[PDB]
This record gives C-alpha cells, structure tokens and sequence, in this order.
C-alpha cells in the first residue's frame, strides 16, 4: 500500500483568540508504564 | 499545463496555429492524420523528458489574422465556414511520445 | 539576437522539504491555496482580538490544587507542630495534590492548573511560584500558620516544625483574612531545572528540587456559634520571574479520549482452571483476617497467576484492565500517617503479587487514589523482604466472600514514585 | 586563469510545477512558443476593447424572472391582503422562480441573470439587490402594492399583509407607473452568507436568509374597453453595495450539453414478470380514483418495484430515466394553495413509493414543475405516516387506463427542498 | 569559523532543456565547446559580410514566372478584349505559372522566386507586389494592354474586358517600351491573410484574395520586316509595404533529394490476370475512339482495377508509381479553353476511374502539367454525375494499340484545386 | 513571526557537471579537499618560479634535425647545381628529417624539435620558420650555397638550381663562418595551415604547403692538411609571428612505453604448411637474382600468403609483428636516387606482397628506415601495373639462404606518403 | 541538442573541428572508424549522466582555416576535394556511451 502522513502547524496569520480555562488533562507515563523500563 | 504520468519516455509538444481544429472534441493516437501525427518543423515547440519532470509547461500565443476570436462556437457552422476554421481557435496543441519505450498496460 | 550564456552552473543540494522544526524568526516557502499570490493574511478588526498565546499572560493565572478541611474541634490534630499541608514545588504540581477523575479501564483525569499545562510543553523550568491560601472563615476563627520552603527536600521525612523556621518562610494570621499569597523563592544549585513528568514510560523524567510545608504555630479556635471546620484551598500561578526552556514531548494529553491500550506482552492473568475468582480468607495467610483472590471454598484453592515475565520490575503492583468486580473491604488507620480505608464497598483496581514459592499469588486493593498508594507501599515492602509481620497493616481485611467474576481478570504493570 | 569557486551549495526544494491556484498578483514562469523570448502580449488597438469582465459591470444588468398573471376580474383573488408574488432573497434565484426548459431523460435549462451566473461561481456573497417590476399596464389601470423584505424569514407560512407592513417595506401606486425598482437591503447576523445552490449531491449548499413578498393592498381596477389582465415582469440585478467573495466549484454547468448519467447503484426498477407497465386503478386504493402502475387487468395486480436500497433517503421521490410512458390524469385544486392539474395528456416523469407490507407499488406523476412539487410534497407525507386521508388530495385522479411500457421502467432518486 | 547558514531553501521547478521556440530577444544558456569560457564569437572583417537575411532585400528580389508568347498573326486571339494571361494574386505563385521540372516516380521541381520562398516560412503574408512585365518587342511593334487587379475574386469564369476596367487597373503602351511594373494594391477583408499552400494532406491551405488578368485593349501588331511573335516574361517581388507573420511547416522542400514515397495503404492496381495492361479501345466506350487500358484482345478484356478504398475522395485522380508504359494519343482542342494534346507519344503518368456496375476500369492520361490538369477536371465531371457526352471532349483520343506493361501498373491518388 | 514566502518558483536545468572544456577565461566550482574553504592556493617564492608554459618561450627554443655530411672530394656531387639537402616546410618537422630509434615490433622513437611537439598539440598553425645551419668547418674550407623557399611545392621532382633563384631565396657564403639563420617566409594561399600529421589511421591528417632546398652554388673546397667531409646540421625553431590555432588529438605520444597492438583484423600469414619460412631465390622471378621467402628447396615452393583481406589499400606494404629472421642481402645505387643498399646481415622488418595468380607471395625487406622507403615504392609500382623489368631495380638481391624462422611470420599492414 | 532515451548509462560528446566528413551522411556504430570510435584527446567535449539530465546542449565553434564555409556542398566533388574537405563542415561531432550498461531490446 501507500502511506500518507499529513503533518500541520499554524500559519503566519492566525490567532489563538479567547482565553478559557484549560480542560482535564491525562498523562502520558500512564500510558506505558515505567514498571517494564524498556519494552 | 500538460501531465503526463506512466511513461518512462520523452515528450514532444507543438503548437500548430495556422491548423486549428473545425471540432469542439480532441483526436486520439491512430486516428490522428499523417499531417498532425508526425513532428512538423519551424513550430513553436518544446521538448520534455520525463525523467527530470513529469509536468510540461507551455503558453500558447495569439497568431490570427483577425480583430477577434470567437468564443462559444458551434461545431455545425456551413455557411461561415472561414470563421469556424481560422477565427475561432487558437490552433491544435499536438502531444507525442519520443523514444521506443514501451507504454505499460495500465 | 541570441548571445550564449556561458554562466558557470553553481552546486546546489536538493532536499524534499523546508524546515520542520523552526517556529519564529524566519520565512517559510510555501503553496499558497489562495487566488491572490502575494503574502496574504486574513483580515482583522477590534472584534477580533490580538493572539492571547503570550506565556507569562496564561501561566499567571491562578489554578486550583486539592483543598483540605482544617477542624478546629480535633484536640489530636489541631495542635502546635502539627502538619496540615506539605509537597514538593515545581510548576506542574504532584498528581496527588490535584483534582482527580479515574474510569475504570481508561487513563486519570487531572486538572491541572495554567502553570502546569504550559510546563508540561517544556523541557526546563524556573522562577519564583505564587502559592495562593483561600480560607473559608469568618471573624469568628484565628489561628497562626508557619508555611516553609525547604530548598533541596523532596519529602516530609525528616521535616518538623522547629526545623522548617530554618529555612525561608512565613507566619500567616488569619485574624479576619481569608486570602494570602506565599511567593516562593527559587533555590537550586543550577539554573534551569529539568521537570519532573515527562513521557511514556517515564521517559525524561525526574524529581522536584523543594519542598513547600504548612505547620500549625497557634491551632484554629472557633466558637459554639460558629461552624468548626475551615476549608483551605490552594491556588498556584507562575511568578513574575518565571521562565520556560525548551519543547519537548507533551506530559499530557487532551481528555477528549481517555482511551488506552496497555502492551499485551505484559498483561497477566490467572492460570486456566484457577478462574473466575473472588475476594475471600485463607488460614495461612494471616489467620485468614485478610483479602486474597481465590479460585473455591475449598481450602488450598488460592486463585494462581500465570506466568509472570521477568522484566517486570520486582516494586511494581498491578492494575485491572478488562471487567472486574466489587468486593467489601477495610483498613484500619496506619500509625504515622493519614492512611486508612472506610469499611465499605469498592471495586478492584488494584493487585499486589504475594509470591510462596512456585506459586503467585494475588492480594486485592480498591480502585481509590488512596487505594493506589498502599498498594504501591506493599509492593516495596515484599521488595525489600520485610517481615511479614510488618507488611500486615497495610493489607486490606477481610469481611465477607464477595461476588465471582465472569470470567479471568487481566492485570497490566505499573509503579508509582 | 581557472580560479576555483568554493562558495557553498545552497540547499532548493525541487516541485513539478509552478501554482496552480494563483490568478492574480504574481508572475508565472512558462515556457512561451513564441520567437521572441521576452514578455510578450498580443497587440491591441480601438477596434478591440479592454476585458469587460469586471464583475460589477456584469452582476448589475438586469436578469428576467417568471412573469405573472394579475387578473382585475378575479373577485377571489383581487382583494386587499392577497399575497401575489413571494419568494427567498439570494442571489441565485429560487429555481422555480426562473424560465425553465425540461427534456425527458436529461437536465433541466434554468434562464439564470448575469448576478445568479456570476454568484454559483463563488462561495460567498453580500449587498443590496434591485428588484424591477415591471407592469403590462396602460393608463387606466390603478392599484396600490406593498412588497417587504422580511429578514430571517425563508418561506410564507407565517406570512400576511398585516405583519409585512412590520419589516422593512415600500408602497408602490401604479397610476400610469408601469416600472419601478426596489432595492432591497441587506439584513443578516453575519457579514458573508453562504450561496444556496452548490454541487452534485448538494455539496456545500445552504438556505436563503430573508424573503421578499408583493402584498395588494389596493386591488387591480381596469374598464370595459381594457384588457382586465395585467401582467407583471419582475427582474434582478446587484445593487451598488453587492460583492462576491471565495472562488467554489461552480454551482452551474453549461447547457451546450444536457446529458447526464445517473448513478447505476441507485436505480431501481419492476421486478420481473410486473412489467411492462400502465397507469391505472384498483379498489384498495382510494376506492380506485387515483391512478397507480398495474401489470394487468386482473385485480391485485399492481406493478411490484425491485429492492429498494436502505441507503434512499425516506422522504426521496423518483425521477424516470429510460423510456417512458404518456397518460391521462388530473387533479384538483387544493385548499390553501394554487396547485392543481387540469385534465390533459401528460408524459410520465416522476413517481412516488407506496408501501403496502412486503410490497412496494409506484404512483404515476407527470414531468411537469407543478408535479415535480407535488410527487415531493407526496413523499414528504407518506414520511411522516401522514393519514392515508389526507395525502389523497395530493394524488393525481384516474380517469382511464393508458398505454402500455415498451418494457420494464427505471427509476432514479431524487428530493428537493 | 564555521557559521550555520539557516537560510530557507527556495522551491525551484526543474526542466531538462532551456527554450526550443525562441530565437531572438533572449539568452540562450549553453555548454560551449571551446578553450575560452567567456561569450566568444567567431572573428570578422569586411572579407566577410554580415549576414543577409534581412527578408525585405531578399523578398525584394525578382524572381521569373512562366513565359509566353504573343502572335500579332493570330486573327482569332490577336483581337480587343482578350485575355492573354492571368492568375490569382499571392506571394507564392500559383503552380501553374512557374516553371517546372517533372520526374516519373519523385517529385515536381518549382522554380519559386524569392517572395514565394520566403512566404512558405511563415503563415501569413500582406502588402503590395511588384509585377514586372518584359516584352520582346523592338521599335516596330505596338499595342496597348489593360492589366487589372480584382480584389475578391479567384478566377476568370465571370472576367471580361468590360468589367475588368471597373476594378483597379492600369493601360501600358508597347510604344518602344520594352519594361514596366505594375504594383498591384493589397484589398482583402482582413489584415493577413493565410498562405495558399500549406503543409501534406494540405495542411492549413487556403486560397488567394485576389486576381490579376492582363487584357488586349489594342491589338499586337508588327511589319513584314519583323518577328511576329513577342515573348513576355512575368516577374514578381515584393512591394516596399510587404510583411510576413508566423513561422510555420515550409511549404516547400530542396531538390537535392526529389524521392517520394507514398502511402501503401493508398496504393491501387489491377486484379491478378487482369495485367499486363495495354492502351486500347472497346466498342461500349463512345464507339472505341477513346483510350482505355485493356488486358487482352478479346473484347470486353478491359482492365479491372482491385478493391478501391471507401476514404479515397469521389473527385480524385491518380498517378502512377512504380514502371509504366508510353502510349499514342491525341486530343483535339476544347471549346472555351486552350486545352488541346498534339499527336504524340507520351509516358503514362495519370489515370482516371470509369466505374461501370461492379467493375472498375482506368482510363490513361499523359504525363505532362496539361494532362493533369485535363485528368482532374474530368475526374471532376464523373463526380457530379455529368452527361456521358459532355466527357467525351475530356478524354484523350484512340489511335494505336500501344506496348503493354512488364507487370501490373500501381497508382496513387491526388487532387488538385 | 514566520511569514509565508510565495515567491515564485524558477525553472532550472540540472546537469551532472560544469564545463569539460574550458581551460581559461572562466571560474570552475569544485569541492576542494582543503581546511580551508575559501579561495586557497599554494605559497611561493623565487625559489618556486612561475610556470613557463608560454608557447612562444617554448617553440623559439631550437632542436637539432638530421644532419649530413658535404664531402669536398667527391668529384660528382661536390659541383655546381647539386642539391645537397631539401623537404618540406612544417612546424612538424617531416620525419625522415628526424634522428630516429627503431625497436622491433614496436613503435618508432622520433626526436622532435620543441616546435614540433607544440604544433602536434593544435590543429592549425601560420608563421615564419627559424632555419639555423651548423658547418663543421674551419677557415680554410670555403664554398656558396643558395637556399630557397619554394611556395606550393613538396617535392622536388621539378626542382634545379636555375628554379629555385626564382623564389624567395638566400646566398650563404661558408668564409670563417659555421652558422646562419634563414627564416623563411610563410606563403599560403590562406591564413591558416592543416597540420601535416593528425591521429590514428591518418586522422586529419593533410601535406606542407612549401619546400626547402639547399643548392651548391660554388662547390665546398678544402685543402690537404684540413679534413675534406664538412658536416652540417640543420636546426629549427618558430619565428617571433609564430602562432598555434586549435586544440586537438595530439599527433605524438610520450616513449616511455613504445608498446603497440596492432589491429588482430589486418593481420596476415602464410598458409599452414608452408611455414617455417628462409629467404631465397627461384628462377621464375629475375632468373633467382633476388630475394624472396621459400617454405622449402624443392622449386616451386615459395611460401603463399593466407587469404589477404580486400579492404587493405593496393599500395600498401608489410611490417613483421612476432618474431622475426635475420637474412642478407644488398641493393646497387639507383639512378637518380641517393638510394642503396650495403651489403651486410639484417634484420627482417618489412614486406611488400607479390601476386602471381590465386597464389600470392612475399617480398623481404630489411628493417632500415631506408628499407621502409623502398618497401614503400615497390607496392606502389606493383600497384600501377608497372613493367616487371622497372620494378626490379627496387628489389633486395639474393645472396645466399638465410636462417629460417621458428614458425609463421605475422604481417601487418601500413602505408606512407 | 542531442536527446538519448531509452539508456540509463553515460554519454560522452566529442568535437572534432580537423576532422570533418565529405559526405552528407551520418555513421553508425561499428560502422565507425577506430581514429573516431573511441574518445580522442584534447577535444573539446561534453560528459553527461543520463541519471541526472537525458538532454544534452553544446554550442559548436568555427575553427577553420579560411574566410567561409561552403553552403550547400556536394557529395560528389573530386576537383575540389580540399574546399569540401576543410572549408564545408564545422567538423564531425561524435556521440558515445560510457558505461557497461546493456541496451534495451527497444
């Protein structure tokens, strides 16, 4: 098959505009743990 | 702006303005006249291969006699025939192939 | 005329793309999809504000961390010397001291203040941090606090009250003032300080450089006619020298899917004929008056696991991935801390590996934040071979069978600070 | 002398081809056929204009519109408060308010204006719109109109003369006036409002954001000696005020070629045996007063339709595509509305599904615009689980049987707004 | 120092070749193959002239067209009112009006002056042309002649004296004048105007705007004393106002290499036992007085010609292309024309279809530019269905059973204007 | 700030390398393998001179060609009118002029002048010629000789003394002096002159376009107590308006290695059987008086050539490749010539090939640059049908059998001016 | 501007301007010459890969011995063997390949 990896950032025009709070966030070292170090 | 993907070959296109077309429809390989099907000489032309760019890019110039060209014309037109045949069009585009590369089954 | 240009070609080294990391200070080539090929920007206005991404704007903002209750009637606790309130200082703060949401399967909800959602986008961190107080009094309560920065201490271990007044701290009084703010400093023996939550599998990480302690100088008086608890919330914000060093891999992720899948070469389960399981007592297991996972009435039918790979880490304990079930338990509070389990019914998120001989065994916890700290504990404790007598406060006890589950129960490995 | 040139290669990103969304503010490299290798342009003098195809030269002539009939001696409908004419303020033109050409398998030709041409070219659009009426009238014709413009209204459910004198509105006297222009404004809660019409399978389309209606407030008078009909011209044009901003695919083809090839997945036919087929009727329908497709005359022998995919749209009707079949029907006027089909010969052009159980049966529509309307509103009907009631006023009648298919009859899906 | 250089990359589009088309006003990067890498261009000095392409000192150049003579003894032609010479006016001449050279098998050899060389470069062509007339007359001899030029007109079919004087004209004197120049003007609809003769298959032919005849106005006369014959040699150049547009496919070719070959899909021959072939006459054909091919003696042994393909044209003639055979005949001079074949022995070289029921028979024609000018027209004639009598004056006569042919006889197909 | 940069692209030819060419006048990217990554070149000093590389510096140095002896006892050469020395005029120098070294089997080694070698580096060449003459005298010889310059002539098959006065010529007089110049003029009929010898298989090769020729006006006298041979050497070098066209295949090669294959094609041999091969004599061919090769003693057994190649010129001879025979042999003086040879043993080095009938058989030649001359003329005269009785004098007597050879001989063919 | 399609190989081009042909011909392959069927020195030449570019562009010099060149020249031509020799062709122009790479049955 093919593969299509699209990447994407902010331009030059734009604008993050309204600060609200920030929502819940998870975290990543409780994704894979690090009781397996390497795996 | 022509594209051509598949061949491995070299493309030949010229521009024909003396010879434009009395029909809204284009002409495909074998069906194409002796006159047309070959490289004519002393025609604006250029040459591409496709190992160093697979996209041709190419203006076409205005070279009637007249004031205007005319736009929208009809394919059924008898009784000016002169208008349909050298102030309508700006003139066939031929695309050919350059080599003996064989062209794959797709 | 068609003179020759005999122009010597020049060396050119040809690359598929632009630049992939540079974010400022520089232009980008690029296709525009636009009908116009100048250099175009969307147009503004007033009602359309200026970008709001400058960081010391966003990190100023105060977050709130977990609040506590502060009961004046306690004659055990409200005492002269006594720690209310203490942790480590970095800007994202310890998942411990944060508001917490946990599904069962999926990942923790934290929320985490300003501060620590920017920091987690950086690799390095320093500055001074507002440590905001709000109390819920009235002008009825008093009471005097002693809140220290211990430069260089990470834990509580050897930290007491007539030792904290040695290093940078204050005295609040809380004579008719419900809100007070304590600017820590910033004491390192470097410059920048690497933070402490990294990536998977603890990629990058490290420790925190101080600690942040609340003693009790004068306890919290009330009177009859006025309630007797006072609720303290802390609130965090970067200080004005508060600066951020270098983007790495996000510490976190948004909670729009909390959605996981651990590495199935480390899952483990219970051997085939040793399921389903449910919490229960056996003799020879402190006379039967704590949780283990067994497989029937019989006695000697204690529920086994399979095999367990060996790059598991020897201080790690055990979460439940698949279904689970619900069992009573309790624990007594432990000497010395705050630690204890109210009897009631709880689900099961947490395995500690009780290991006799050949055969593994495994021991229940509830899926409770307090839950995941003791069994951690006790998993360090069967590290170190302490005696088994020791390990006993920190089991779960045993009340009644509970229900049997549908089928296996697999346990995925994890390990905590 | 060969002097070295170790000046460093420069890194360049190789692309096929220079812009292809570019038409304005840049150059393009190409490669002229020409014999002069400089910019070069065609010659020009009086004898050839400059390009006229600045858009607000093009959008501002006036486009016709369908005209109407305005009839001084119908007691009925010539009265004060009577709604003449209305329809949604856009641009592009409600399709059933443009001359229209129909062929039997192919598309339909819509008379657009220059201002409908030039917006299906562009996504959005804005501004005021010159709305000419013009009249059939001599000086002896008298009468008073008021037409408003109803913002955030889209159709004239809710709409009498008494409320249309609450928007903005003009009062126009015809006493020896046979043409004038309203210029209706602008009124949205936005500055760009997406174009209606857009692209196959109604890519990207939308709905009008105001309307405009023609009340009578006093009724046509004419003579003895004078035509006692007036007709009305109304025409369309972009006001001074009007723009056009983003570049689409255009909501319009030409009509040089009218053919079109229907999906062949979405197609549906009789099953076999249950054709050829003819207009017809049977008891369990309406006591067989409505016209149906039977396969012969033998009762319960009603044309049976093949699988009908679950992908078609519930309140979808159909379209015929292959041969097809002329029949006689007609319908009477229905209370609330002007739809009614007098008794003719008509060619069949659409249908609609009746499920009765297991069974799906075709009801007979002809191709004309009313009965495109009316086969929708059907559909619409029978979606709702209308009762079988009330959906008969909008069933043609039967009056005899017609002729007969050449084969079976192939259907393909459409809907409307 | 080593300094970073961060420099975006630029996008470039790579082409494996500089320009094909452009000629002049342009650079023309190259790999020159000497020692001295700067511009270098070869060395000059009045020894060797600059170049002499400039097209208006070469257009300027007379060049010769084709003869013919003048008899002050002809009582029939020698008369006020006749035509002596004509043709259509365009810088390439017509074909006819140029000397020639014909080759059996290859190619025509034109000798085109330097204006008609020029213009099969480019595609179009306007302005005036100089006519230069030469008589070979000495002091006795005297006439007037009227010379006109007929904008719009092609042909002589509708020219007399009487109308040619109601067009641009001029009326030399032969009075002891030997040379003048008629400059005839440019009058055409248009500003260019499209060369005749194109390219092969006539590609992107046209035809002349214009006509010029020379008339007799008064009478050749000469003494006793004195030739009574006057040779006049048509030259032709361009008027200081001529211009030449757009480089196109020359029209023309050397004649350094004067081989031909023709299309085998095109060839036709005589069925197998249908040749060797000989010219003869049969009793069914205007009573055997004309020429026809036959393959044997017995009668009704006419030749039969093999499958002719449907894409041949219906008003083409033929030419023979590989052996032939040299034939007797004869052909008396036609009414209205100067049309006439003396009796002689000529090569075969062209050949019309007599097409009777299923079968196809030949009729031979000589190799010369009147025979195939007589071939064409009655091609021409069997095309329209004209009167088997009214041919009759268009086919070479029989005299004499000629030789037959080694083998079969192959043609090609041609048509003229 | 990252702004877009939509520059457009440009249109660019890659090409694998710069210029293949060029030597000067330009700049040559490269990557040098240096630190250093500027424009960096070695030191110097006037230890280290600059290069001397100018051509005039070189070809103005003189180099010595073939000198001879003037022997003023000769009573038949030593009179007025005799030439004593001649040849063409050449920058290359003509190369039986040369001092020559001959390897067997191998090329020879010439002893080219530096305007020789120089020349042999370009394609044209103009300019006067420095002749520098040496005399081996003393004061007692005395003599006169004229030398001229000869335009158009490279030979001296026309040339006397009472000619050559008829050119631009110069009169030494040898009283006390031993050297003199002449500088000969440069007359062509054009301004640059072919090189005379090119490339492999006389590639671009061409002839002089003058002659040189030393004529005895008044005869050398000595006396008896003074040597009676005076020698003379010629020596060469470019006069100051000397100059070199055109860069191409350098007619020389360096010496140190002499080795050479030549083509396996044009080999020939004698047919098996009729090899080993001794030179002899046999009475059919000059009654035995001459040298031939035999294969053996009975008669009629003179060795015969295998099958002789037709695309090997007719005037060509033969030179032995593999190992060779030594034979003797002598040839008397011929007249008009200065050609002979002494009797004595060599080498076999050449052949020149004789036909008589389908038999062919080979001439013995001795490995001498004079044996190459007369190898040469005799297949020219064979070559002409020339009388057996003329051809004879140029043909190597017999004297008595030679040694044979140790197998075949392997022949190759060549061919001189 | 020689255009090679079909080899994946090198191309080397040689001029030889003291080397031109008599005849209006080309030669080819082992048809050629040894003296002209391999790379002479000192030439002026041009080496291209067909991996980078399949077009070759050269610009040929005047180098001859005279004041012009002839025009139109004969083939057959005896009485002047030096005019056609050296004052007709700008010098014959070799084209070859470098490298091991078989060719395409095409």
């Amino acid at each position: 098959g093919i593969e299509i990896s699209v990447y994407y950032s902010i331009a030059d025009d734009f604008s993050f505009n309204i600060f609200c709070g920030f929502p819940p966030m998870v975290y990543c070292d409780e994704t894979y743990s690090a009781a397996t170090p390497d795996l | 702006r022509i594209v051509v993907e598949g061949l491995n070959s070299c493309v030949w296109v010229q521009h024909h303005p003396d010879r434009p077309s009395i029909f809204s429809r284009p002409i495909i390989g074998r069906y194409i006249a002796a006159k047309d099907a070959y490289r004519n000489h002393a025609y604006a032309a250029y040459v591409q291969n496709m190992s160093v760019n697979r996209t041709i890019e190419v203006e076409v110039p205005f070279y009637q006699p007249g004031l205007y060209g005319m736009l929208n014309a009809s394919d059924n037109n008898t009784a000016n025939s002169f208008d349909r045949l050298r102030f309508t069009g700006l003139g066939d585009l031929l695309i050919g192939i350059e080599g003996e590369q064989p062209i794959p089954k797709e | 005329d068609n003179p020759p240009d005999p122009t010597p070609a020049k060396f050119f080294v040809p690359i598929p793309s632009h630049s992939w990391a540079h974010g400022t200070n520089t232009s980008e080539p690029t296709n525009t999809l636009r009908l116009d090929g100048g250099v175009v920007g969307v147009g503004r206005s007033d009602d359309i504000g200026t970008s709001d991404t400058a960081i010391s704007g966003i990190i100023g903002v105060y977050g709130l961390l977990k609040p506590f209750d502060w009961n004046a009637n306690d004659t055990g606790r409200n005492v002269g010397g006594h720690l209310l309130w203490s942790m480590p200082v970095h800007p994202q703060v310890d998942k411990d001291q944060v508001i917490q949401v946990m599904t069962q399967s999926k990942l923790t909800q934290y929320y985490l203040p300003p501060i620590s959602v920017v920091s987690s986008l950086y690799a390095y961190t320093r500055g001074s941090i507002k440590y905001k107080f709000l109390f819920g009094n009235n002008p009825r309560h008093n009471a005097r606090l002693l809140v220290a920065y211990i430069p260089g201490i990470s834990s509580d271990n050897r930290l007491t009250l007539e030792r904290a007044r040695n290093s940078a701290h204050v005295v609040f009084s809380l004579n008719e003032v419900s809100e007070f703010v304590f600017t820590v400093p910033y004491i390192t023996d470097t410059m920048w300080w690497p933070r402490k939550y990294g990536g998977p599998q603890a990629a990058g990480e490290f420790v925190a450089p101080s600690y942040i302690c609340m003693f009790i100088l004068n306890p919290l008086v009330a009177m009859e006619s006025v309630p007797s608890i006072v609720t303290i919330v802390p609130m965090i914000a970067a200080g004005d020298d508060f600066e951020v060093a270098v983007p790495a891999q996000p510490a976190v992720g948004l909670s729009r899917n909390i959605d996981v899948i651990y590495p199935k070469d480390s899952i483990i389960s219970f051997k085939s004929g040793y399921f389903p399981v449910y919490v229960g007592s056996w003799h020879s297991f402190f006379d039967s008056t704590k949780a283990i996972l067994r497989y029937g009435a019989v006695s000697d039918h204690i529920a086994q696991l399979g095999n367990i790979p060996a790059n598991v880490n020897r201080k790690a304990f055990w979460i439940v991935v698949g279904d689970t079930i619900k069992f009573k338990t309790k624990l007594d509070k432990i000497n010395g801390t705050e630690w204890f389990i109210p009897e009631g019914e709880y689900t099961l998120g947490y395995g500690v590996v009780w290991r006799d001989g050949a055969y593994a065994y495994m021991v229940p916890y509830p899926l409770t934040p307090l839950g995941e700290k003791i069994a951690q504990y006790t998993a360090s404790l069967l590290a170190s071979n302490t005696a088994i007598s020791q390990i006993r406060p920190y089991i779960p006890d045993y009340i009644v069978d509970s229900a049997a589950s549908k089928d296996n129960i697999l346990w995925s490995p994890i390990e905590d600070r």
